[PDB]
Order: C-alpha cells, then structure tokens, then sequence
C-alpha cells in the first residue's frame, strides 16, 4: 500500500499528460524499475507492472474534445467553401437577371418618367393593407 | 512543484530525519512513503485552468486551417459580388428607377412575411393613405411635373 | 504563456482572414469604382427582405414606428 | 503579437479600400444579416424601428437610396 | 481518423504486442478484434456536421438551377 503508491506517484510526476498517454510504455517501464528495486528489499518480486487506466480531469478532457472539434470544423470549412462557389454561380446568374431588368426599366423610365412608380406605390399600398389585414399583431398609429 | 516532482527525494529526506530521531527512542524505520500529496481547491482549479489554456493554444492551430478556408470563401463571394456590381451599375447609372420598383416589391414581400410572423408590429397609419386632406397627399403626383 | 501561444496562432489566423478580406475589398473596389453603388442598394433591399424573414419567428422582437 | 497581426492586416486592407470603400458597405449589409440570425433565437427583448420593413412607400425617404445613385 | 481507417492494422499491432506479453504467462492469442471504436458526443456531432455541410454544398448546385429560372422571371 505504500511503496507502489509512492513509486507510481513519483513516476507520473516525470511526465505531462501528452507524455503520459503517448509514452505509456516508457512510464510503465520506469514504474517497473522503481517498484522492482524497492520491493526487492522486502523479499517481493514483480511478474508484471501495468498501467491499466489513465484519464485526466473533467475540464482538461473538455478542452481536448474542443480541440478535436475545432479540427473537424476546419475540415467542414472546405465544404462551406464549395457551397460558397455554388452560391457565387447562383449570385452571378441572379445578378445578370437583375441587371437586364434594370437596363429595361432604365431605358423605359429615361424617356417615360416615374409615373409607373407612383402607380405601383398606390397599388402596393392597397396590396400591403390587404396582406396585413388578417394579423392581430399589427397596429396602425398616426404619424407623430 | 518541488513536492510533486521530487516526491522520492522528499521521502528520502523525511526518512533520514525520521531515522535519526527514532534512533533515540530505539525505533527502526523500514520504509517511508508519501502516499498522498494534494493541494487546495483553488490551487487545483488554477493548475487545471493552466492546462486547459495549453489545450486551447493547441486548438488555436486549427483556427488557422479554418481561416484559410474562410479566406477562400471571402474571395469567392467577393468575385461574385464584383461581377454582379459590374453588370448592374451600368444598367442603373442611366436611371435608378429599377431600384425604386424593386423596393416596392420588397415591401410587398416583407408584408407577406410579416403577416404570419410572431412579432408585434406598430406601423404608421400613413401606410393606409387615408388622410386625403393632408398636405402630403399631392407629393407623389407633384414629383411628376 | 499558453495564452500567448494561443495569441500567436490567432495572429496567423487573423493575417490569413485579413488577406481574404483585402482581396475581396480589392475586387469590389475595382468593380464599384466604375460600376457605381447600384449593387449596394439592391443588396440592401434583398437584405431587408431576408432580415424580416429571419426575425419573423421571434416573439421577443417588436417593431415601432420611427420617432 | 496581436498588434503585429493587426498591422499586417491593416496595410493590405487599407490599400484595397483606398480606391473605393464599397466593400465595407457590402460587409456591413452581411453583418446585419448575420446579426439578424443571431438575434432570431436570442433571449433578448428587441425593439426595432418599423422603417426596417420599408413599408411606408409614401415616405419622403423612399427615393433616397435610388436618388443617391444619380 | 487513423484508428477508424486503419482498424485492421491497429488490431494487428495490438495482437503482436499482446502475443509477446502473453507468451510470458504461457498464454496463446488466437484472435484480437477491435469490436467497438467510438468517440465523444461532441466529436461525433462535429463529424456529422461536417458531412451535413458536404450535403449542403451538394444542395447548393440546385440553387444555381433555380437561379436561372429566377433570372428569367426577373427579366
């Protein structure tokens, strides 16, 4: 109950978490050396020294999981970029439609004037009043 | 730090001093072991926070990898926007009337979106163009002369 | 010290992201220097529609008239 | 370290925006959109101006955006 | 990633070292199988989100097809 404990705790203090996990064999071998040396003086002999379980604190494990999640999100960013390329194609097509529409309307209104805009404003006022008429969450207040 | 990382040497020092003191009482020490060595709650939390910060520094390396993809995404989006602006600005330079028409349509669309929304909306009654004696009644027509 | 290491990685990431921002700004500046700001007005209208849609499901958003 | 990053960013970004700062405006629009998403599911109480809905077509400011394009 | 995509090689390594260690106790290993290999909730969710993003990138291709029709409608 004493020697083992101390020896183990004395060897784990030689390594950090990364070394403890990725060099588990070296840690076990050093624990075995120390424990064999100490137990020889009590007439005992060790047939096997094994580090069977090795974990860390809650917060540290959360931090490690967050690091690996960040790696996965970096991987996901590539598919976000592919979506962005498709979005660029779609935006260019839609903008070509918008630009053709703007050219047509500009040619018309350069010589015609903005009468259509006023008429559309009145028709849209009627339509918008109709759209909002069924909503109880819409209130109309006078100007000011 | 010394206590944790020199546990064996601390134990040996304790054993030497304890042997010297126990000889006077005719006692023999066969072994001395520091079985437990822990610290306060606050110090333990601070040590854990330090190691969490180390893991966060390691996590920040993947933010660079994500930043490369974000850079590419920004450039792609900007290329799309640059092309769109190129073709639309020439059309709108002659007459920006399309914008106005588009704006009207936007309003209509928004109205639909707002009809079934969960929001509380307080609109101006001027949207209803019901005050026919207002001085602003003729503004729209007056703008056409 | 680990906060400083995180800061160094953040500096690398910020430089890369800012390179993307600067290339985007160059593209858009070249386009808009000759085209004009029509795209900005169109995007404002489209964003008005989109933002109205985004906020439509929230009961904690209220619209009040100007003033 | 942070200032080194910021200075490196500022050099190129300001060189780009000197010709035309329009990117900022576009970026701003996108920011608004992003914020809207963030605000949709938020726990805050938000009181916005109804001017965001561009529903007052007879308002004198209706043509401001288009008028700025002449 | 290596654990999942090299499960057979990891199993062979485990079997080799386990054979060497079990020889000392007069034990014979007939087979070693990694029957389960899973990760935390957060990592699994991140992987699923990455693949969802891949499917979203594939979905964005149809938004171009829709944009063509929207262009025609605008005109």
């Amino acid at each position: 109950p004493s020697i083992t404990t101390e020896i183990l705790k004395s060897v784990v203090a030689r390594f950090d978490a990364g070394e403890l996990i990725t060099q588990r064999e070296l840690v076990s071998r050093q624990v075995s050396d120390d424990l064999t040396e100490r137990a020889a003086t009590f007439g005992l002999i060790l047939d096997d020294v094994s580090l069977t379980h090795l974990t860390f604190g809650k917060e540290f494990t959360e931090a490690v999981e967050a690091k690996q999640v960040a790696q996965q999100e970096a991987e996901r960013a590539r598919f976000v970029v592919e979506k962005a390329e498709q979005q660029k194609k779609a935006a260019i097509i839609s903008a070509e439609g918008d630009s053709k529409a703007a050219e047509l309307i500009a040619n018309s209104l350069a010589t015609a004037g903005d009468g259509l805009i006023e008429l559309r404003k009145l028709e849209a006022a009627e339509d918008i009043a109709y759209q909002l008429s069924r909503s109880r969450n819409i209130t109309y207040l006078p100007a000011g | 730090s010394q206590l944790i990382t020199q546990r064996a040497q601390v134990s040996l020092l304790i054993r030497r001093e304890l042997t010297e003191r126990a000889k006077d009482f005719s006692l023999i020490l066969d072994d001395v072991a520091i079985t437990e060595l822990s610290f306060s709650r606050e110090y333990t939390a601070a040590v854990e926070a330090k190691q969490v910060a180390q893991q966060e520094a390691q996590r920040a390396q993947f933010l660079v990898e994500k930043a490369k993809q974000e850079q590419r995404q920004k450039i792609v989006q900007a290329e799309g926007e640059a092309e769109a602006a190129k073709m639309l600005g020439e059309a709108l330079s002659k007459n920006p009337g399309y914008i106005k028409l588009r704006k009207i349509r936007a309003a209509q669309n928004i109205s639909k979106t707002i009809a079934t929304s969960q929001n509380r909306i307080y609109l101006t009654a001027d949207n209803l163009v019901l005050n026919l004696q207002d001085e602003s009644f003729t503004r729209g027509s007056d703008s056409l002369i």
